[PDB]
């Protein structure tokens, strides 16, 4: 009930709402039909206050979707700088592969996130792991024309 | 001119003849309908795209359309939707008053020139431009008992053996079929293409080449041989004809002869065009006709013309199939009419009594029974002559207006009966004086009141045209009344009124009557009296007269405001609303619990269930259902708590204890595109292509904010969908010209399968109808099964999905909404309680001035109308005072007097606001028409005083005080006699419970309530305005 | 072109006909499918 209550609120941003859930003691670990979170949702949308909330109230860092996705993926791609170093900061795994084995580099370079990128390398991703077509995010760089990301990963 | 037909009472015959014939003849004629046209004209562009998304339809579809709506005349805004059922629907509203077949032909013309951009696959399934329309005359329903049949089953004999004969049936407009007619449906299996090195691409190449019409030519065709014997057309190949021939289509021969046909790779039989829409009607399979009532048609005609031709049908039937009339509009319009018929006709009886209570001889009570008839039957003609058409508002027109025409007569009438009594004059010179007293009056009167109705009619927009309805049917029903009253009346008072004695006062009978004449007679006098008291201490009912203005401009604003009052139809919707991802059979689950609730819950109340599965108002998302449940007959089900009020209450309570789903019942308004008077239609705009998520957000601001003052905005809501989880797969296309697998085999086996694909057509029992390859279900339900799914390389190597695709999920809009050709969303609310629905979307206005940068917002609706319709409100108020002063003045050759009758409007107002306040009704339209019916009858009382008092002044030479007194007691009888048959003519619409009622209520409670006051009043404030005014003015 | 009379009718002049429903001041409607794939859908209105 205070489940499905808290996928709605952790991906609209609701912070009041959310930490009165976090009280009640709503599930953090709650999944929609396709197995996201709240942090998942809140990692997606750029909810940061909420990202936070959800960690220290025991959120599955690592918690992946039906197709192998975890937060930091989600977070790394759409370019939510402070919940990607939030995510890293709470343990979650820096060379995380979806079904696909697409990593959270693999999305942060295909869309040009140079701060992110610097900031999964910090904390020690895999500069040469391939996807199941056996590129690396560097592969992505030269494609995509990406200059500076391309000098980042050399 | 009464003069004239007084000497000639056989023209005067004439006349009410040719009145009469010109009625009869125009009421078999005349168009009936429940109500007129009232929605400014519209016209929606309609598209499928099978297997598409949202995006997918608004940046193929919807845009390219909305880029080429150029040229187009008299379009006041435009709207689309974009959804992921693969359906775009563009609607365009045009300005009051234009025509609807020219908007129409400008908007398809343009559609015409903008087809070569749309996708092949939305060209060869055709894009609709209709006129718009919610107003059905009823829903046939066709449903099959004995479980023989699916609702495929059903359509598909309805669109065969049913559609068209209903479609040629009289006054039938346009017919939509609640289905499709039938598919060859193809449900390719992987397994068994994979097996063969097949793919959908072969299935689709192979169907075309092998299902078609091939032009041959002629044996012996020009120019010919000379000595040619024989001409003959050559037939080739036509169309396949059943599922055996499309099973025995040949793909592929193997290399040791065994061949390949259509079946070995797929199931084949006769299925459904669309599978999204699950249609029961108590829980048995069901589809259905939509009949709208064609241009100037007769609804009861058309109704009993449909059943007639269904009835013709019932013998041709497969067993188990049956007929249900979930919805029809009939029964309400022949209750309206019956209802109508009556009150006019129990007027007619109650004036009767009056008459005869108070004149008391058989000759006088027969004069306002034939004249009234005549101006009833007159009224009738000149809407016919307007083009008007029978319906609710036009019907209730008269009925607010019979107090009007009833007055007409007794005041004639009555006059005479008075000059004859007093001066013991014989019938022909008293009718004379009599007529010479009120005849300048009755024309005065007649101006006055079209100065009061006239204006109404040139409101705007909706209201403008309901407005409209009541103004030309209440103006044509008071003017034939005059005419009537200056030429028939006096004529027949000439002629058929006996003499009466100088001071016979029938005050020497004995019996009921001889005691009510001195009765009334003492009455008289202790009103005079009273008067001459009231006359004395003037400076005190002016200080109560203002009490009653303060308590009136009190009682306006505290009556909550509406358009037409909620009635029970006998029909109410039941939203079923379940999470982002549900599925069909999910949603199928929360139907069937709420169709069990309304069947064995409400079994003396609900006749049928007509659960939607996959649809609102349209096609939905699988999330989504919806129940139209039809109730019994109002006379099955009596009291209050058996009305769809407490229905809805007691159902939208008893689904609160759901879970996984939003279940809530509502009532549908009086008509579909009024709303609610307090709620506005807002639209917030993508005005600097910010994309949805920003637009989203920016609504999310606004719906916070909003939030914030429940003071001012109740209930603001987007009236659209939420983003859900979307499935996006990446053909990686290094991979795929690495493996030599072709892009367009890869897009194409994908879109059949999974989305399906619309090949081809076939002949069916002598009907054309589509062929559609898809996936048999089990192989395209999850992303587990998109590598199941082989395409064949250039070197014949069969590839899986998997090897050249990988799949995320993310979140997009399952209905993409633009207004004005920009990406919009459509936002609900209304004014908080005893706010005006002008404050509320001044607030939403301040608001939206405080989103981010390139987030617009605009009025679309009943908003964009009530802006209009609102802004020309003073000036038509301002025009009637106007010329209601300045007639009054012609009338009274005096700028003051005018004042003495113009005094008298509060005194009706304050008991039709008290009537109305105390039993609980709404300021809608019918109480408004009321208003101005009970002022202008009132008016009509006062100007009559006024005109009497003056006139003894001017031309016996009386005092001020004398001939006030003396005009006040001539008029007594009149004005309590028109009072007493009009406040017992209107009183079985008050206490009406039963059928239409909340019409009549709104009709009758302002009416009487007003009718009371203002008669009570008037004859004691009217004598008093007239003293005062012509004392401060010499 | 190529289909003849029953083809022509059943693909085309129903097609067509069956949509003609709802149009004003319809007296009577004919029409003819031929074997040199010619339609022709007269549609006579009422006087005026
Ligand atoms: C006053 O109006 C009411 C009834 C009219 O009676 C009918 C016969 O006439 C309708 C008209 C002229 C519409 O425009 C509708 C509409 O736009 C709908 C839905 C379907 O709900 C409807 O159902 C109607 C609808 C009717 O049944 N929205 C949709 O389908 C879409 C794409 C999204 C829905 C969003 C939410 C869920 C919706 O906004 C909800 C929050 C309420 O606002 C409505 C259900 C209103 O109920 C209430 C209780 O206030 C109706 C507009
Ligand atoms: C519930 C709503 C119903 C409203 C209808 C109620 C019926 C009464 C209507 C008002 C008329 C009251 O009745 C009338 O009042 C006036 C004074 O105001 C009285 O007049 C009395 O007072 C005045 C002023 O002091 C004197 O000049 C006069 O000599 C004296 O008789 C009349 O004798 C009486 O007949
Ligand atoms: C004797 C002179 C009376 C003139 C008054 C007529 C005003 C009506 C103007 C018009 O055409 O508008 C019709 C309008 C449409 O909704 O109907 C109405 O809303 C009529 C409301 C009654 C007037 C209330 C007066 C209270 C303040 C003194
Ligand atoms: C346009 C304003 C019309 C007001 C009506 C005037 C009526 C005066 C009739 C005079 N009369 C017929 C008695 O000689």
């Amino acid at each position: 009930d205070l489940g499905k209550k808290l996928l709605e609120a952790a991906r609209a941003g609701r912070d009041d709402e959310v930490r009165i859930l976090m009280a009640n003691g709503a599930d953090v670990n709650a999944a929609d039909v396709v197995g996201w979170t709240p942090l998942h949702l809140a990692a997606y949308w750029g909810h940061l206050e909420i990202v936070e909330v959800l960690l220290k109230n025991g959120a599955d860092v690592n918690a992946y979707d039906t197709l192998g996705s975890t937060p930091l993926h989600l977070a790394a791609h759409f370019g939510h700088l402070e919940i990607v170093e939030v995510l890293l900061k709470n343990g979650a795994d820096v060379n995380a592969k979806d079904d696909n084995g697409i990593t959270p580099l693999h999305l942060a370079a295909n869309r040009g996130h140079l701060e992110i990128v610097e900031v999964l390398l910090k904390y020690g991703a895999d500069v040469n792991a391939q996807d199941k077509f056996g590129k690396t995010a560097f592969d992505i760089s030269i494609n995509n024309g990406n200059e500076d990301l391309a000098e980042i990963l050399q | 001119m009464p003069n004239f037909f007084i000497d000639r009472p056989i023209f005067a015959w004439v006349i009410a003849i040719i009145i009469m014939l010109a009625g009869g003849l125009a009421i078999l004629k005349l168009p009936v309908a429940q109500y007129p046209t009232i929605a400014p004209p519209a016209v929606t562009i309609s598209a499928s795209y099978p297997g598409a998304d949202a995006k997918t339809v608004q940046d193929t579809v919807t845009q390219v359309i909305e880029q080429n709506m150029n040229g187009i005349d008299n379009l006041m805004y435009m709207s689309s939707n974009s959804d992921s059922t693969g359906t775009v629907q563009i609607t365009l509203t045009f300005e009051s008053g234009t025509d609807a077949d020219i908007a129409q032909v400008q908007v398809q013309n343009k559609l015409q020139l903008a087809m070569p951009l749309l996708p092949q696959e939305v060209q060869q399934q055709g894009v609709s431009v209709e006129k718009s329309s919610s107003s059905f005359l009823m829903v046939v329903g066709v449903i099959n008992t004995d479980g023989t049949m699916t609702q495929e089953d059903i359509s598909d004999y309805v669109a065969a053996n049913m559609k068209d004969a209903i479609s040629r049936t009289s006054g039938v407009g346009d017919v939509q079929l609640f289905g499709s007619q039938y598919a060859m449906r193809i449900w390719m299996n992987p397994n068994e293409l994979n097996k063969f090195q097949l793919t959908p691409v072969d299935v689709i190449t192979a169907i075309k080449a092998q299902n078609a019409q091939v032009a041959a030519g002629q044996l012996g065709g020009t120019p010919p041989v000379k000595g040619q014997q024989l001409n003959a057309s050559i037939i080739a190949q036509t169309r396949l004809t059943s599922t055996e021939e499309f099973g025995k289509i040949l793909l592929k021969v193997n290399q040791d002869g065994s061949r390949v046909l259509l079946r070995d790779v797929a199931k084949i039989e006769l299925g459904g065009e669309n599978y999204d829409i699950i249609a029961e009607f108590n829980g048995q399979p069901a589809s259905g006709l939509g009949i709208k009532l064609a241009t100037g048609a007769n609804a009861l005609d058309t109704a009993a013309a449909i059943r007639a031709e269904l009835a013709k049908m019932e013998p041709f039937f497969p067993s188990g199939l049956k007929i249900v009339y979930p919805y029809d509009t009939t029964p309400f319009v022949k209750i309206s009419i019956h209802e109508v018929v009556k009150t006019l006709v129990e007027a007619i009886i109650l004036v009767f009594l009056v008459m005869y209570l108070f004149l008391q001889n058989f000759r006088a009570t027969l004069i306002p029974t034939i004249a009234v008839p005549v101006v009833l039957l007159g009224t009738f003609a000149v809407l016919a002559a307007f083009g008007f058409s029978i319906n609710t508002l036009t019907m209730f027109g008269m009925v607010l207006a019979i107090g009007l025409l009833v007055d007409d007569a007794i005041v004639v009438v009555e006059n005479v009966e008075r000059v004859m009594a007093e001066e013991g004059l014989p019938p022909k010179e008293a009718t004379r004086k009599s007529m010479g007293q009120i005849q300048g009056a009755l024309v005065g009167i007649a101006m006055v009141l079209s100065a009061v109705f006239v204006p109404m009619a040139f409101f705007g927009g909706s209201t403008g045209a309901i407005y409209r309805q009541f103004s030309i049917t209440i103006v044509s029903a008071m003017a034939l009344s005059v005419l009537v009253a200056l030429i028939l009346t006096p004529a027949l008072c000439a002629t058929m009124l006996k003499p009466i004695a100088k001071g016979d006062h029938g005050e020497g009978k004995k019996g009921f009557f001889g005691w009510f004449n001195r009765m009334f007679e003492k009455s008289t006098h202790h009103y005079t009296d009273s008067v001459g008291g009231i006359l004395r201490s003037t400076g005190r009912y002016l200080v109560l007269y203002l009490i009653i203005v303060v308590g009136m401009a009190y009682l306006f604003v505290r009556l909550p405001s509406s358009f037409l009052p909620d009635e029970d139809q006998g029909v109410f919707m039941t939203m079923v609303q379940l999470p982002a991802g549900a599925t069909q059979e999910r949603t199928q689950k929360v139907l069937n619990e709420v169709t069990h609730y309304y069947l064995t819950k409400e079994k003396n109340n609900v006749e049928s269930v007509f659960a939607v599965n996959g649809f609102g108002f349209a096609p939905r998302p699988q999330n989504t259902g919806i129940a139209f449940v039809s109730l019994k007959d109002w006379a099955d089900r009596p009291g209050e708590e058996n009305k769809v009020e407490a229905i809805t209450m007691r159902a939208t309570r008893a689904f609160s204890q759901i879970k996984d789903a939003m279940v809530f019942a509502f009532n549908l308004p009086a008509i579909v595109e009024l709303g609610t008077a307090t709620g506005f239609d807002f639209e917030l705009i993508d005005q600097a292509g910010l994309g949805h998520e920003k637009l989203t957000q920016a609504r999310n601001q606004l719906l916070a904010e909003a939030a914030k003052h429940p003071d001012m905005l109740t209930s603001v809501r987007p009236n659209g969908l939420e983003d859900t989880p979307q499935f996006k797969i990446d053909i990686d296309q290094e991979k795929a010209q690495a493996l030599g697998v072709s892009i367009n085999d890869i897009n194409t086996t994908l879109g059949a399968a999974w989305g399906g694909s619309y090949v081809n057509d076939f002949i069916d029992r002598g009907r054309v109808k589509k062929v559609y390859v898809m996936s048999e279900a089990k192989y395209r339900m999850l992303p587990d099964d998109i590598g199941d799914w082989y395409v064949r390389a250039a070197d014949g190597q069969m590839v899986p999905f998997s090897a050249f695709s990988s799949s995320r999920w993310e979140y997009g809009s399952p209905r993409l909404e633009r207004y004005n050709g920009l990406p919009s969303m459509e936002i609900l609310g209304q004014a908080a309680p005893g706010k005006s629905t002008g404050e509320a979307m001044e607030l939403m206005e301040q608001l939206a001035s405080k989103l981010p940068t390139g987030v617009g917002y605009d009025w679309t609706g009943m908003s964009y109308q009530e802006r209009l319709s609102g802004n020309q409100a003073p000036s038509l108020y301002a025009i009637s005072l106007i010329v209601v002063f300045l007639c009054l003045a012609a009338l009274y050759e005096s700028w003051s007097i005018p004042f003495s009758v113009m005094l008298v409007v509060p005194l009706g107002v304050i008991g039709a606001l008290l009537a109305a306040t105390f039993r609980g009704l709404t300021n809608d339209v019918y109480f408004q028409v009321g208003l101005l019916t009970t002022i202008g009858l009132s008016a009509k009382n006062a100007i009559l005083i006024v005109e009497f008092a003056k006139d003894l002044m001017d031309k016996e030479g009386k005092g001020l005080i004398e001939a006030t007194l003396d005009a006040v007691r001539m008029r007594l009888r009149p004005i309590l006699m028109t009072s007493l048959a009009f406040i017992l003519g209107v009183m079985p619409l008050v206490i009406s419970t039963g059928a239409g009622s909340g019409a009549q209520n709104a009709v009758g409670t302002g009416v009487m309530g007003g009718m009371v006051t203002a008669t009570v009043l008037a004859i004691f404030f009217v004598p008093v305005f007239f003293v005062v005014v012509r004392r401060r003015f010499s």
